[PDB]
């Protein structure tokens, strides 16, 4: 593709008109790329009119398909253009990340065939700490903490969590709010929850996959897990960080059933039977799955454990392996041994 | 729109920074204290200090460092604003007139940048040579000092560290060089720069980058002698020169974490250090290694000088006296006798400065007297946490001052013919009673021939036909006026040591026993008239004249008062005043324009009646709890037409204008007697004794906010008042250490371990729970407490502990459903360390009464309860997100109504009638409606905006008053008349302010009469404010017309009143946020205004060089420069 090096940056709250192609009718969250391929002469025409002039194009981010009907957008400058000719058709290859949203003030169509429309750039703003209003003066020098020490030996990391909020928000005292409640509007503390909730889904190193600036690690977040249209629309409302990752947990902790991956349409377990007496997650009761197989307990970490293969009832593929007690007084008699990134949480509606 | 007003009531007194140098003169030693826009200049005095001015700046104070530049004998002052405004102040005195001048003056912000989360560092060179300062990020600037650098042109520098903590200019060093700790990956490091100004960049610096502690957080430069600097963190100190390298490990400062710093010494041999518990360390520097005439270090050994108050600010003074400021608790004044050893304590108090400290939450109470509300806040924190109380008593200015040994009565005395005054003051000791003729200032005492030497005289005054008979224990002793000798004595019939005597225009009283004796008064004789014996022992007897047509009797071992004859025994009238103990004093005049009594006894209480011209007795039972020690009733002439004084544990005056009479508080913290003095210096002016000294005097405005302190020894967090019950409910926090035993300690004992009768929440609704992370040894639990204090004595009647992990939110005191009893509500919420938000949470109500805290209902609820109020009988609560409605039932238990689903948190709850409003701390304004009809809920309006609110508060149906970020206050307006749905389902940002302090809590009420004024007041509403610094602010609400009149009056003021700095009030009044600024709009300043009272009257004829005055109908374009002044004086009248 054609390299770009000039980055593009729209004025904030500065309206601007500019066109949207409509072939994209899907919520676009900033950082997120979306590659497509313009076939038509008009697309490719547009295409390469933009290129050429600001290397920017338009999404807007539709409730409704059929409607057509956008309160809010994306604004999405082409990091890679490509064009290619073949099979007699001219196919314009444009790998795009989204900037800026906007809110779509007016809508309108040009004659040529795609839509230009004037929107004004929306402010995500950010906000100060919490404690910068209210912090003591003499207590500044003890605010810059020791590093972050980050060890998997540490796991909870349960003692230093303890000293931040006790050298962060000292001065909590002088308003008549707790501590406690001020970590849950902390930044970093939020992208704390969010980091080791999502070490309970997959193997993924978050020392590195996850950014620290806290605007840019809640785009990315808000598209990587799996939600629906509408609460990706909801997300984007949000214009502030703090109050886009609070939105997050909810839309993180309101989601127990325990779905099959591939399946992503049956119900293996949920959250409330979690069977925590002794990775892997262990689950006291489960439904919906098939066993087969034989009791194999040769080298069973767990020990009076007896396990068996397992399916869901169509998916066929596995999951994990439902443990069977190998002596009369053991409890419990049957857990789940189920695989972290064998299951896709969803709402439980 | 909004048509607001907001004045403080009370200025700032949390001191933010202190300083010492010469700056009122070249040989005084001036402090400076900052209290946040309050500039306060002492001269330190040898037996304290003596204050001088108090100057206000409209901003801040952030920096704020002394330097003397070359040519120049006494030193300027760079004082810095936490809006980027930079001054340099000099004190400007001509004989009686002061001024800080300003020398220059501008802007150091810069365009863009975002602000050090460590703050602004304000740092000068030794030699007055340049000014450093750390506003953002990365970016050193530097303030040339220059003669004609009249405007404070900076430059910025670049730092390639970008995680500095603390930077200081080092001591005796040819180019001006900075040493500084940085955070790198690495760790910390300690690194030094080379500033040259001609190059406006740094160089290599003196001594290279060395390694510190992990901790090691605040530098010290030590003067020249030594030279150097000193890093202390927690765990060590060090000192480093270069080739020298000294590091202690005491484990005296490992404790705490040391945060403030001084020196006392010129040349740097000792230093004062201060921890966040408030234990005052003392570095040492030892300077035996004088070598070779290098003075350096041989060890560096730290001491311990006892615990003070919670150190913000250390100050030495002169003759060994520290000044230990206190941001959350109270300035103090010590004393370092390095010698006394008392308990390892070398640290006495000596002084103390108020503080009303961060108010967390406050309330207003009306405990009688009709109006003149009282405000009761919960100030202080940690081991200083108390409740005030604050009221508008009449200030006592004393024109002298004369110690005495605790007088048990003073009563004046002529020593020349009668010319209408007293020349002389009879005081009377515990058994003796000495007498000094004081014409003008006199203190000398001589007793007179015709007074005894000793002998316990009681009442001693002048007696008629030129005379003047004391009345002693032994006998009544009578000097006639001129020749002042005694001519008669009429000892006691049976001899005895009369117990109350009284004097009269021509009779006088003696009380034998149960016996009475009552004397006409003859010229240079004594003549019995009358003697009689009562039932019982005479508790007290006074007579009123030339004749009294009554008199009256008490009863000791009775509390009966009857009234006689005075020259008999014929009973007239009898009454009982309660009955519950002896009756002190009694008193008639004509106070209230008639002839009321009053009778004053030893439980604090006083009982009036109205008495007859010639022979009249009415009840007017009344009991109002004056005070809690025994009382003393007296006359002053100073007053209206008679009026009463009554001495007190809180000192009252009897105020009357007509028919209604009100105890108005006096402001003095105790007073034991007072009695009216016509001195020749000072003329119809009143002399009280106190409990330890003596002032004479007169009074003054109600222009004062007396306040009460009541330690508690914990936090304080929330506050209610009970009428039913008459006591307080109050929240507190005590912070105790784990044991390695199997349980808590506490640190110290607080308000709730020394409480009457104390009880245990062990209604366990909740089994289970889990804490996989064990408690470990060394950590501090907070254990929450609800005390029942009461209200005229202040002693906690019940202490109520609650569970473990049980944080307490909320309090109200209301009684609920058809219930008649007025019970104690409280919310709280189970926090556990694992756990983020909170899952389970509580609804207690309990029912003070009988002097026991019993639990009627315990609600479960899962969530935590953030806010709770009252609706005419029903309780709605704040579960996390939910707004929760509960109906009381007959059974004594909470059932709930309707339920409302807010996306935010329900925390801040406040409402009146049928509207709510709802709000959080990113600052979403929520409405609600509740519909009676239906039975539900109904979301009327919104308004959603990214920023940190503070505080929120109703004022009206239409408009709601609230505090965001930056210290900023902000009115929301909800237009009923808008045409479409969206117009009236948004709120509009109407009203725009920058108070500068943060407001923790808003509330109703004012602090002044409640009088209705017939036609009204010209303001509509009051609603107090109390913020983190201490002050108390007032919003009130105005009309358009007057809002125009006083927006252009401000605008006319800003161009004739100078301010310190050069600030323009516009500017320093804008709405100010780290991401936008806008000039304020609905709100008019309350200080500006009031400052037009002050000002010379050429400033006022040229302000009030046009307008209405009166109105715009009558024109009067003129407004004749004085209507304007009525006009500021009705507006400042509301507080
Ligand atoms: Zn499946």
């Amino acid at each position: 593709m054609e390299e770009f090096h000039g980055r593009t940056l729209h004025d904030d709250d500065s309206c601007q008109v500019i066109p949207v192609l409509p072939q994209v009718m899907m919520i676009l969250i900033p950082g997120q790329t979306l590659p497509l391929q313009l076939f038509h002469p008009q697309e490719v025409s547009m295409v390469r009119n933009l290129i050429q002039k600001d290397r920017t194009f338009a999404v807007l981010a539709y409730s409704n398909v059929q409607e057509r009907e956008a309160q809010f957008g994306t604004t999405a400058e082409i990091y890679a253009y490509r064009e290619e000719q073949d099979f007699g058709i001219e196919i314009v290859k444009v790998k795009a990340i989204g900037r800026q949203r906007f809110k779509v003030l007016e809508l309108r169509t040009q004659s040529d065939g795609i839509q230009q429309a004037k929107v004004q750039i929306l402010p995500e703003c950010v906000l100060p700490s919490t404690m910068s209003a209210v912090q003591l003066e003499s207590l500044n020098k003890c605010q810059i903490f020791p590093s972050k020490p980050v060890s998997r030996e540490d796991q909870c990391s349960y003692k230093w969590w303890q000293k931040y909020q006790k050298r962060k928000f000292h001065c909590a005292n002088l308003t008549s709010w707790p501590r406690w409640l001020y970590s849950l509007y902390d930044a970093e503390t939020l992208m704390d929850r969010i980091k080791k909730q999502l070490r309970e889904w997959d193997e993924n190193l978050k020392d590195d996959s996850l950014p620290s600036n806290p605007i840019d690690f809640s785009y990315r977040v808000a598209a990587c897990l799996p939600i629906d249209d509408v609460l990706r629309i909801q997300l984007l409302k949000i214009g502030s960080a703090i109050q886009r990752l609070r939105c997050e947990l909810d839309i993180m902790n309101k989601c127990t059933s325990l779905c099959c991956k591939q399946c992503q349409e049956t119900e293996i377990t949920t959250k409330n039977e979690i069977f925590s007496l002794s990775e892997t997650l262990t689950v006291y009761k489960a439904c919906n799955l098939n066993l087969i197989g034989r009791p194999s307990t040769e080298h069973s970490w767990f020990p009076g454990y007896a396990w068996t293969v397992a399916q869901c009832k169509i998916c066929a593929s596995h999951i994990g392996w439902k443990f069977t007690a190998t002596k009369k007084d053991m409890s419990p008699q049957k857990f789940w041994g189920l695989t972290r990134s064998a299951l896709l949480p969803t709402i439980p509606d | 729109m909004s048509y607001n007003y907001v004045v403080t009531a009370q200025k700032p007194t949390a001191v933010n920074g202190c300083v010492t140098g010469h700056f009122t003169s070249a040989e005084d030693l001036n402090l400076l204290i900052a209290k946040n826009t309050r500039l306060e200049i002492y001269v330190v005095t040898a037996e304290g200090l003596r204050p001088v001015k108090e100057v206000g700046m409209y901003g801040k104070i952030a920096v704020m460092e002394l330097f003397r530049p070359k040519g120049e004998s006494k030193d300027l002052l760079f004082i810095l604003t936490a809006k980027y405004n930079a001054c340099i102040l000099e004190y400007k005195q001509s004989g009686e007139s002061i001024d800080i001048i300003t020398r220059a003056h501008g802007n150091v912000q810069d365009r863009i940048g975002r602000p050090s989360e460590t703050g602004i560092i304000g740092i000068i060179d030794p030699e007055c040579r340049m000014i450093g300062l750390r506003l953002y990020d990365g970016l050193f600037k530097v303030i040339p000092l220059d003669r004609d650098n009249k405007e404070l042109k900076a430059f910025n520098i670049r730092l390639e560290e970008l995680h500095v903590i603390d930077v200081k200019f080092l001591y005796g060093c040819q180019a001006p060089t900075i040493c500084f700790v940085y955070q790198d990956p690495q760790g910390r490091h300690v690194k030094t720069y080379e500033v040259s100004l001609r190059e406006k960049e740094f160089n290599k610096g003196p001594w290279k980058q060395e390694n510190v502690e992990a901790e090691a957080s605040m530098v010290i430069a030590v003067p020249e002698p030594f030279g150097g600097a000193i890093i202390i963190g927690q765990e060590s100190i060090t000192y480093h020169n270069g080739d020298k390298y000294l590091a202690i490990a005491p484990p005296i400062i490992k404790q705490s974490t040391i945060v403030c710093h001084n020196r006392v010494d010129p040349n740097g041999s000792r230093y004062l250090l201060g921890d966040m518990e408030g234990r005052l360390f003392m570095l040492l520097l030892e300077k035996e290694e004088q070598m070779d005439g290098t003075v350096t270090l041989k060890d560096l050994r730290v001491e311990l000088l006892g615990e003070t108050s919670i150190a913000e600010c250390l100050t030495y003074l002169d003759n060994g006296v520290v000044f230990v400021g206190s941001r959350l608790g109270d300035s103090q004044l010590v004393k370092l006798n390095v010698d006394s050893n008392e308990q390892g304590s070398y640290v006495v108090a000596m002084e103390t400065f108020t503080n009303l400290g961060p108010i967390v939450d406050m309330c207003v109470v009306d405990l009688e007297r009709q109006g003149q509300g009282q405000l009761v806040t919960c100030s202080g924190a940690f081991k200083e946490g108390s409740l005030r109380i604050i009221r508008n008593g009449i200030g006592i200015h004393e024109h002298a001052s004369i110690d005495l040994p605790g007088i048990k009565g003073l009563w004046p005395l002529r020593s020349d013919p009668n010319r209408e005054t007293d020349d002389t003051l009879v005081l009377s000791f515990v058994g003796q009673t000495r007498v000094l003729m004081l014409n003008g200032e006199e203190v000398e005492e001589t007793e007179l021939m015709g007074f005894v030497d000793d002998q316990q005289t009681f009442f001693c005054g002048n007696v008629a036909h030129q005379q003047l008979i004391q009345i002693t224990s032994a006998s009544v002793r009578l000097v006639s006026q001129e020749p002042k000798a005694l001519v008669s004595e009429w000892k006691e019939p049976q001899a005895k040591n009369i117990s109350v005597a009284s004097c009269n225009s021509s009779q006088v009283v003696v009380a034998v026993g149960r016996a009475l004796y009552y004397l006409q008064i003859h010229p240079q004789e004594l003549r019995q008239i009358s003697h009689t014996e009562m039932e019982h022992e005479v508790a007290c007897l006074d007579i009123t004249p030339g004749l009294s047509p009554l008199c009256a009797i008490g009863l000791w071992t009775d509390i009966s008062a009857r009234i006689l004859k005075l020259p008999s025994f014929e009973l007239l009238h009898k009454e009982m005043l309660g009955g519950e103990i002896i009756p002190r004093s009694i008193l008639m005049t004509t106070f209230e324009s008639s002839h009321y009594l009053l009778c004053a006894l030893g439980d604090g209480a006083l009982f009036y009646f109205g008495l007859n011209i010639e022979t009249g007795l009415l009840s007017d039972r009344k009991k109002v709890t004056l005070g809690t020690q025994p009382t003393v009733l007296r006359t002053f002439r100073s007053l209206s037409t008679t009026n009463v004084f009554a001495c007190s544990d809180r000192p009252t005056v009897i105020y009357s204008s007509n028919h209604k009479l009100v105890f108005s508080n006096v402001n003095l913290k105790e007073v034991n007697y007072m009695c009216p003095l016509n001195s020749d210096g000072y003329p119809d002016s009143l002399a009280l004794a106190n409990n330890s000294t003596l002032t004479i005097g007169t009074i003054d405005e109600i222009q004062k906010l007396h306040i009460r302190t009541v330690p508690l020894y914990e936090s304080p967090r929330k506050i209610c008042y009970q009428e039913v019950s008459q006591c307080f409910g109050v929240l507190s926090s005590r912070i105790e250490v784990q044991d390695t035993s199997g349980g808590t300690t506490a640190l110290r004992p607080s308000a709730s371990t020394q409480a009457l009768s104390s009880s245990v929440s062990s209604s366990k609704l909740f089994s289970s729970s889990t804490a996989p992370h064990e408690t470990s040894f060394g950590e501090e639990v907070e254990v929450h407490n609800l005390l029942i204090i009461d209200q005229h004595t202040f002693e906690v009647l019940h202490a109520h502990q609650f569970l473990q992990n049980e944080y307490a939110l909320s309090l109200v005191s209301c009684k609920l459903g058809k219930d008649p009893n007025t019970y104690f509500i409280v919310g709280t919420a189970m926090v556990y360390p694992e756990e983020a938000e909170p899952k389970q949470g509580r609804i207690v109500v309990f029912q003070y009464s009988d002097g026991k805290l019993q639990t009627v209902a315990e609600k479960e609820v899962k969530g935590a309860v953030y806010s709770m109020v009252e609706f005419n009988g029903k309780l709605l609560a704040s579960i996390n997100s939910t707004v929760r409605l509960y109906e009381w039932t007959t059974e004594k238990e909470l059932r709930t109504e309707c339920n409302h689903y807010n996306n935010i948190m329900a925390l801040y709850l406040k409402t009146k009638g049928d509207f709510i409003l709802v709000g959080d701390l990113m600052r979403s304004v929520l409405l609600l409606a509740y519909k009676p009809m239906e039975g539900n809920f109904e979301e009327i309006a919104r308004d959603f905006n990214p920023n940190w609110m503070s505080a929120v508060e109703i004022l009206d149906d239409d408009n709601f008053l609230g505090a965001e970020n930056a210290f900023n206050l902000f009115v929301c307006q909800k237009d009923s008349a808008a045409t479409t749905d969206e117009e009236r389902q948004h709120l509009q940002e109407v009203g725009l302010f920058h108070l500068g302090e943060f407001v923790n809590v808003f509330c109703h009420g004012s602090l002044v009469m409640q009088n209705l004024g017939e036609t009204s007041t010209p303001t509509q509403g009051s609603v107090l404010f109390g913020t983190v610094n201490g002050m108390i602010g007032l919003v009130t609400s105005l009309s358009e017309s007057w809002y125009n009149l006083l927006l252009d009056m401000q605008n006319r003021l800003n161009k004739v009143i100078k301010s310190v700095g050069k600030i323009e009030h516009s500017f320093w009044r804008s709405f100010h946020t780290e991401r936008k600024t806008e000039p304020a709009t609905g709100f008019i300043d309350g200080d500006l205004i009031e400052s037009f009272l002050d000002i010379s009257r050429p400033k006022m004829q040229e302000v009030v060089a046009n307008l209405q005055y009166d109105d715009g109908s009558g024109m009067k374009r003129e407004a004749t420069a004085d209507d304007l002044i009525k006009v500021v004086e009705e507006l400042t009248r509301i507080h």
